[PDB]
RNA sequence: UAAUGCGAUAAUACGCAUGACGGUUCAUUUUUGCCGUGUGUGGUCACGGUAAAACUUAAGAAUCGUCCA
């Protein structure tokens, strides 16, 4: 007296059978960083990028930086503060598991978000950063003095004066106010690094 | 108008409510082939005069006939009707029937007085509502259909009519 | 095209009247109540008109049909309100004469998405293997479902069987879709035409 | 504290076999793999020298105590087949699950199975009914005919002479038959086809 | 055999979540009427304060359901609440509110069922 | 109601994560039929009901599936 069960068979969807006939255009990364950052409430950026596909490396950094810059220019309530907690505990686990993915530029930028946010840091997460900048040839060749700029402020704010990484990037910070390139970050380190030696 | 006092417009019991069979809606269901019953039953329960809904058409065929009027059949009625229609159609016909005699009807013999009980079965019927539809056709042409529904109106004491899929 | 008068506010046992002048209620649904002024229109139309597109096309074949309505005054017949572009939907049918209750439409633009049941046709059924043999064709779904743009409502969908043989079954996996259309639902594996033999043992 | 109070099986299971199973069949989600729920081991009348369909409890007590010598947990009696008989049962039973299920596994596939004179394979997996939660689950059913290859039951001969066989059944969660097989494999018990 | 219903001016409810545990304390005048939350105190609010001094593992934890109960004693003996009745529910079965429940009485509220 | 919900050690510190597509379960009373009471040569009558039964097009919510067009 034990009856058994048949599986029901799965239900492949025919070829040639449009999944749906609404005008949902293709979105690339370029699309999808700019619509990320184009984002004036924290329900906005939560909503900016989801889904494995979008939520990649290079989303999870601008998430960051985004809001970064939304946490210092805006006071928000108790809705809003757990809606910023909840952006940054997802973006940071999604670094730690891409990051070996990310570029110089992200790598830059998460440095900067990390030091600016004023939540507890992930596992290891600016270590890790900071070991796969530290061959000194990606500083070097960075064409971009915006990351540049941002590593050496960031590393400031967070007190690392790391004596081999500082003394490359004393030169290069020098070449950048020469060019009128990110003066104020250029400025803002120099100052702090600066300020440091004294001390 | 409805036929209740205050205290029953808020405290009822009638928690569960059925709309009765006499004056229900619903279409009846298809046909079975379940054993008939040896329960006798009340009068009522094969007369059904409420209209079918006006949104029935056919179901399975291209053709079928439908009754103008209610009325209530004896099995012996439709098993003349079912060797009609295949004698008439083909043997190479489509045939679907919707209908089915269940409900038993009791009878006394002769030379009894009134009293001492109800009587036994004595045969079974079923009710026939205005527009139902009671059988349908396939894998035939329109003059056969016609055919078919002239054979049998001299043979059932409603008025019948053609219905057609489009 | 067809004709449609307004009408005033009145209650439903008011409609038997319609009838016996010769006209038959009908409302036109999905309408924007902000920029419209009601969300359903309520008019009436000639039975003289609406039996001819019925025997036309059919009552589950118009279903599938784009028609345009035209609303003017019962007095003055010059005077035009404006033009719809609607589909049938649903119609209200007495069961013991056949006679026109109330006509269901929707409002279609060329742009909006619609559900439509599309009615199943055959193509050189009588050259056929199983034909031939002595079996026939039988239909198992009269009518599918398919979501469709406004502009394009396939008539009917048009299925050959000029190359089945006996015990040959046709699924909703092989049926056509026309441009602009997808099937619905999630019941694929489904018979839709069967070449037997079999007359339901009867 | 020289005493045995870790489970070699229940490393092997999560740190060694489970991203194995997760590389052959990859699947959306981290729990959508293969699981062992729970070991069923059962012991009736069918199975034991007594010939009666209902015995009384105190006539299944050897049993149920050779039960707990072989799991190390305490084995119940069936359930009575019906309220009118109260006293009689008609077998014992007892059910595993965790780091003890584990060790009784390990135990049975290294040495008692293959002293075994006609084992080949274990059958195949059989879907039940659903439950009310909807959960398709596999069992994989055998039985074990000497039970005195156990080391344990050399202490008292006399005593455990009658004990003779034993019925064993796995309850798998996985997504397909494919799977369950799979999941065997890994736990090293060849499957008869 | 539901019995029937009692009116109180004063009831402790209990919301157990995955995460938390929540106690409100409210103030009737008529069940037609909404009620005043006197009290407002979860485990969230105990984590955060036993966390800087004393390290806890989880909001759900046998220290963060005596330092609630201690919380709530405070607010209701500040004021003057002494009394209390509990509402039932399937919550209220919970082994964390039942914790809570035990340590208020020994500190001293009177929690009633009945 | 993100101090949420769900979980295959199921405990909750850890895992999935609030968008987007697809499939399921839930307004001129939508307006027709139908039912009830009253009156009636058996209907060219009146009012009400259907949150009792048949019948329209939506929009939203709750799960579920998904590297996402």
């Amino acid at each position: 007296i034990e009856e058994y069960y048949v599986v029901p068979p799965a239900c492949p969807p025919p070829p040639h059978n449009p999944k749906t006939l609404k005008y949902v255009p293709k979105l690339n990364r370029t699309q999808i960083i700019a619509r990320v950052y184009e984002a004036k409430t924290p329900t906005e950026l939560e909503n900016s990028a989801l889904g494995k596909k979008f939520f990649s490396e290079f989303a999870a950094v601008a998430k960051l930086v985004r809001l970064s810059q939304l946490r210092r220019a805006n006071v928000y309530n108790s809705r809003d503060d757990a809606m910023c907690v909840s952006i940054y505990n997802t973006s940071v686990r999604v670094a730690d598991k891409l990051l070996h993915l990310s570029s110089d530029e992200e790598l830059c930028g998460l440095i900067w978000a990390l030091s600016q946010l004023p939540y507890p840091e992930y596992e290891n997460l600016v270590d890790r950063s900071l070991q796969i900048l530290l061959e000194e040839d990606k500083p070097l060749k960075t064409g971009s003095s915006l990351a540049v700029s941002r590593a050496a402020a960031g590393l400031a704010s967070l007190g690392r004066w790391d004596a081999s990484t500082w003394e490359v990037l004393v030169p290069l910070l020098r070449k950048n106010v020469q060019e009128g390139k990110e003066v104020e970050l250029s400025n803002l380190a120099l100052g702090l690094y600066d300020a440091r030696e004294t001390v | 108008f409805r036929r209740r006092t205050w205290p029953a417009v808020c405290g009822s019991l009638h928690i569960w409510k059925k709309m009765p069979w006499r004056i229900d809606q619903a279409p009846p269901p298809m046909p079975d082939s379940k054993p008939l019953t040896r329960l006798r039953a009340k009068r009522y329960e094969g007369i059904k005069k409420v209209v079918m809904p006006n949104s029935t058409q056919l179901q399975f065929g291209l053709y079928g006939i439908r009754s103008m009027e209610s009325a209530r059949l004896k099995d012996n009625t439709l098993e003349a009707i079912r060797r009609t229609i295949r004698r008439k159609i083909k043997k190479t016909g489509r045939l679907w029937i919707m209908i089915r005699a269940t409900v038993p009807m009791t009878k006394k013999p002769l030379g009894i007085r009134m009293g001492k009980g109800k009587g036994s079965i004595d045969h079974y019927v079923t009710p026939i509502r205005p527009g139902q539809i009671l059988y349908e056709f396939d894998r035939i042409s329109r003059p056969i259909a016609l055919q078919a529904l002239r054979a049998i109106q001299p043979k059932l004491p409603c008025r019948l009519g053609l219905v057609e899929w489009s | 095209e067809l004709t449609a008068y307004a009408r005033t506010k009145t209650k439903k046992s008011r409609a038997k009247y319609l009838r016996e002048d010769g006209n038959i209620p009908t409302v036109i649904h999905g309408f924007d109540k902000a920029t419209c002024g009601f969300h359903n229109l309520n008019l009436c139309i000639p039975e003289k008109e609406a039996n001819a597109m019925v025997r036309k096309y059919g009552r589950n074949g118009c279903a599938a049909r784009v028609v345009k309505v035209k609303v003017v005054d019962h007095a003055n017949p010059e005077k035009v309100f404006g033009y719809l572009r609607t589909r049938p939907c649903s119609l209200a049918i007495t069961a013991t004469s056949l006679k026109l209750e109330l006509m269901h439409l929707q409002y279609c633009p060329q742009d909006r998405l619609v559900d439509v049941r599309v009615p199943i046709r055959l193509i050189n059924d009588d050259v056929a293997p199983g034909v031939k043999k002595g079996g026939w064709i039988s239909v198992k779904q009269r009518l599918v479902g398919y979501q469709c743009r406004g502009n394009s409502i396939p008539p009917h969908i048009e299925v050959d069987a000029k190359h089945l043989r006996l015990d040959d079954k046709v699924l909703k996996r092989d049926l056509p879709i026309p441009k602009g259309t997808r099937l619905l639902g999630c019941d694929f594996d489904a018979v839709v035409l069967h070449c037997t033999t079999d007359v339901g043992k009867e | 504290s020289s005493l045995h109070l870790t489970s070699r099986y229940h490393h092997m299971f999560y740190n060694v076999l489970y991203r194995e199973m997760m590389l052959k069949a990859p699947k959306t989600k981290v729990e959508q793999g293969p699981h062992l729920e729970s070991i069923t081991l059962t012991i009736k009348t069918t199975d034991t020298r007594l010939d009666k369909d209902i015995v009384d409890k105190w006539e299944l007590l050897l049993f149920s105590l050779a039960l707990e010598h072989i799991t190390g947990e305490p084995a119940a009696f069936l359930p009575p087949p019906n309220r009118h008989v109260a006293n009689k049962s008609a077998g014992v039973t007892v059910t595993l699950k965790g780091e003890k299920m584990f060790n009784f596994l390990e135990k049975l596939v290294y040495t008692i199975l293959p002293n075994q004179t006609g084992f080949e394979g274990v059958p195949q997996p059989k879907t039940l009914v659903p439950g009310p939660d909807g959960v398709v689950k596999r069992v994989v059913d055998f039985g074990v005919t000497n039970l005195l290859l156990y080391p344990d039951f050399e202490e008292h001969f006399g005593v455990f002479e009658p004990i003779r066989s034993m019925q064993v059944r796995m309850m798998i969660r996985s997504d397909s038959d494919e799977s369950c097989n799979m999941l065997v494999s890994g736990l090293l018990v060849p499957q008869l086809e | 055999p539901l019995k029937p219903l009692v009116f109180r001016p004063l009831k402790l409810f209990f919301w157990a979540t995955n995460r938390h545990v929540h106690a409100k304390v409210v103030r009737f005048s008529s069940p037609f009427n909404e009620g005043v939350p006197v009290v407002d105190i979860s485990t969230f609010d105990a984590f955060n304060k036993l966390k800087g001094s004393a390290p806890v593992v989880a909001p759900r934890s046998l220290e963060c359901y005596k330092e609630v109960a201690k919380m709530v004693k405070e607010e209701t003996a500040r004021q003057n609440i002494n009394e209390v009745t509990l509402h039932l529910n399937s919550h209220a079965s919970d082994r964390g509110v039942r914790e809570v429940v035990r340590e208020l009485k020994n500190l001293g509220l009177l929690v009633k069922k009945v």
